[PDB]
DNA sequence: TCGGATGTATATATCTGACACGTGCCTGGAGACTAGGGAGTAATCCCCTTGGCGGTTAAAACGCGGGGGACAGCGCGTACGTGCGTTTAAGCGGTGCTAGAGCTGTCTACGACCAATTGAGCGGCCTCGGCACCGGGATTCTCGA
DNA sequence: TCGAGAATCCCGGTGCCGAGGCCGCTCAATTGGTCGTAGACAGCTCTAGCACCGCTTAAACGCACGTACGCGCTGTCCCCCGCGTTTTAACCGCCAAGGGGATTACTCCCTAGTCTCCAGGCACGTGTCAGATATATACATCCGA
């Protein structure tokens, strides 16, 4: 439903930043896009599996807990 | 109690239970209880040590995510212990490469 | 449900008298603690059964941190695994 | 007018010390529901969740535009490019 | 309790 | 007495390609990845049981751990593989 | 029939499949179709593998299997190079690949 | 034993480049790669020493510098486990 | 008389198409057990676990180099420097 | 069996 | 524009170390029966998610002018490939030896299991204190001469 | 080096939202005993890891050359950057509904255990075979002429 360009140019510049970057050209905007949804889908199909086994509906914060270890992104602060 | 024996401040039995209960093995020695919950309180110590440190110097006196974070990726051993570890609300290490500066 | 916050926060007060913690910063360290507890237990589960051994002893416990820690860290843990088993065991 | 090179820097430091969240929290909500669309349907989402989920993903971008700005500095640039991006995912071992 |  | 899936996976390469050999060396290699690939699994499983306050590991969690471990195409082969392996021996 | 592996009608054994969950301290307790599965998940895998090793074999006009085979079979398929993708082989080598800018 | 990082060639390391692909080399590459096959070592052959001691053994084993290797995520095949 | 550079392709086909090890084994062992000096002495080795190392390693070496490779092409350039051992050991963590 |  | 010298793929021999098949038999897999409890199913409640509304206002989108950095081209010097003659030690095949890995016997010290206590630890609750934010001044930067 | 123009840190008011401390209950940790077996320990075997030697010879080394290619520099230009204006929708309460998570209780069928026989699978034995060099020959393939 075009949700994934409400990730707007400057948010993406402001991530940059954060990571120490200066300077930005101007298809980065769209390969960062192309790169975050590849990373969502990978975690989040983890995690509607780990739901689907606890035949729940609600995904949990647990689940993504999960799926990120899976991935060796160890999350801390949500019940790790 | 056996952490007020072995002389700590965490849980051994209850590190007791969780090893006998986490299906690591079939038997559980009445040694180990104690060795894990000992390392355990050694290295809460060790992050809330220098967390505290970073605290202060912050001029804030409650530990908060980011003084966790700070903490740990300034000390090289711990930066390599929790290498792929996230904390949620740490931000970064303020660093800019010499080239980018003017 | 069970946490490690209250020693957490006895430990806290052993090292900074006057200084607080937030709910964020207790769960991120209860996370810590429950992380590398199972690292460890895994670890040291991994050799018993290398060794064609049925139980965990000091002896893993202490291969474990000496395989999991970096230099300093293991130096140290190990001797306060060896004081805590050493004063237990006398008492 | 600000010379260009001095509001990058100043935005620069101001982000490396806050600690907040990056991203409008709506979209990113929206984009997540969206792309879990494809796995099940009439699926339920826990805010914690959602939160978990905004705070990896700044993580690892954070990360990855570490590593690509390193990239555009051994190519003797200051301006990150896709082809840097690139480089710097295939030798971590994503692509 | 021995610090580094 | 060191067991092996030796002479499984000698019988698998004949009823996939006949008229071929393979070396020890090559085998060993073979029975090192069965080893891992059920490590992994039993592995994934046994974490999944303790996540969802299980005592004992089903079907269901291998299942879901193959979902969890296999790349795409092979999750679903794989998948339609143990479930016809398990229809058949509950059949029988 | 009398073996495990033989009512579902398989080549890996299920009862040393079973024998291996039950002594791997994985769970208390071990479900009897879980053996079943997985030693049929493993003999799938290992017939994915010696396929594309065998045809490698073929076309080196070779009728014996080498850890260089296997080696090309597992890095030429995207998803078994994914599967795979932190392990080493020995004696295997690396794929052919040469960058194009160095080629004059 | 003493001054045996040197057994590591300069052709040696130039065959481990041509086997990844490289078609130049700077002349100062050899003491760099040479740094880092040390590190490498180093941190599998502690881990291998390790498990021998844990084991109660004086002879370090296949099965040890595998288990070291798994441990460090660069599992090996071909040589048991 | 070759031209530079043609040896270079020629012998990435050989090394590319072989698999036997590249290292000479006797200084390789003799390296392992001088490291291993240093954590506890007078241990032996198995000639398997020697093998083990030495594949190790040098599949370790290859990847880098390819890695390596990479980041030279990516500075528009062909010759690989220590710069670029070092930003793809940065870059993939270690 | 059946494979891809 | 033709001729050449080096490497590589092709034909065939061989003697091999390696492997594909047959077998003793013993240990592990299968049968038969039960004992209990893990999990399934049903039912209830109330947490917490989802959907809608009205406003405000900060962030986003957008255009604009320019200057700064990306990039293409060019010239130079140096450093790396290439090839050849000389120096070295890896590799191979033996030969001897004893350390240490592995397997059998034993038998005791330690951990599992159970019944019964009693207290450490987990929820509810208050009350009040340090930091988020704002009003105002000063230090540290940049931008322009 | 020397002017002004902003951005932001520090000082003080303050308020307020959730952390630190305080109780009631309760289940889980402790304490005692009994008991089976795991593993420390002791001893005999036999493999294999180490050590010494002698010979090839293949790889390592040093050196001389020259040619491609890092590298610096200069110029063009286009493409981000900073900035001011209009536009969008996120965020914030707040309400309304109810789906589904989380808990308790009753069944009952699936798995652990145990005693038996009984062959599948390992170690052993053994005879044949695909091929790595070894020798000789034809086909590309750029490099000097």
């Amino acid at each position: 439903r075009d949700n994934i360009q409400g990730i707007t140019k400057p948010a993406i510049r402001r991530l940059a930043r954060r990571g120490g970057v200066k300077r930005i050209s101007g298809l980065i905007y769209e390969e960062t896009r192309g790169v975050l949804k590849v990373f969502l889908e990978n975690v989040i199909r983890d995690a509607v599996t780990y739901t689907e086994h606890a035949k729940r509906k609600t995904v949990t914060a647990m689940d993504v807990v999960y799926a990120l270890k899976r991935q060796g992104r160890t999350l801390y602060g949500f019940g790790g | 109690s056996r952490s007020s024996r072995a002389g700590l401040q965490f849980p051994v039995g209850r590190v007791h239970r969780l090893l006998r209960k986490g299906n690591y093995s079939e038997r559980v020695g009445a040694g180990a209880p104690v060795y894990l919950a000992a390392v355990l309180e050694y290295l809460t110590a060790e992050i809330l040590e220098l967390a505290g440190n970073a605290a202060r110097d912050n001029k804030k006196t409650r530990i908060i995510p980011r003084h966790l974070q700070l903490a740990i990726r300034n000390d090289e051993e711990l930066n390599k212990l929790l290498g792929r570890v996230t904390i949620a609300q740490g931000g970064v290490l303020p660093n800019i490469q010499a080239v980018l500066l003017p | 449900k069970e946490s490690y916050a209250i020693y957490v926060y006895k430990v806290l007060k052993q090292v900074h008298p006057d200084t607080g913690i937030s709910s964020k910063a207790m769960s991120i360290m209860n996370s810590f603690v429950n992380d590398v507890f199972e690292r460890i237990a895994g670890e040291a589960s991994r050799l018993a059964h290398y060794n064609k051994r049925s139980t965990i002893t000091s002896r893993e416990i202490q291969t474990a941190v000496r395989l999991l820690l970096p230099g300093e860290l293991a130096k140290h843990a190990v001797s306060e695994g060896t004081k805590a088993v050493t004063k237990y065991t006398s008492a | 007018r600000y010379r260009p090179g001095t509001v990058a820097l100043r935005e620069i430091r101001r982000y490396q010390k806050s600690t907040e969240l990056l991203i409008r929290k709506l979209p990113f909500q929206r984009l997540v529901r969206e792309i879990a669309q494809d796995f099940k349907t009439d699926l339920r989402f826990q805010s914690s969740a959602v939160m978990a989920l905004q705070e990896a993903c700044e993580a690892y971008l954070v990360g990855l535009f570490e590593d690509t700005n390193l990239c555009a500095i051994h190519a003797k640039r200051v301006t990150i490019m896709p082809k840097d991006i690139q480089l710097a995912r295939r030798i971590r071992g994503e692509r | 309790m021995a610090l580094r």
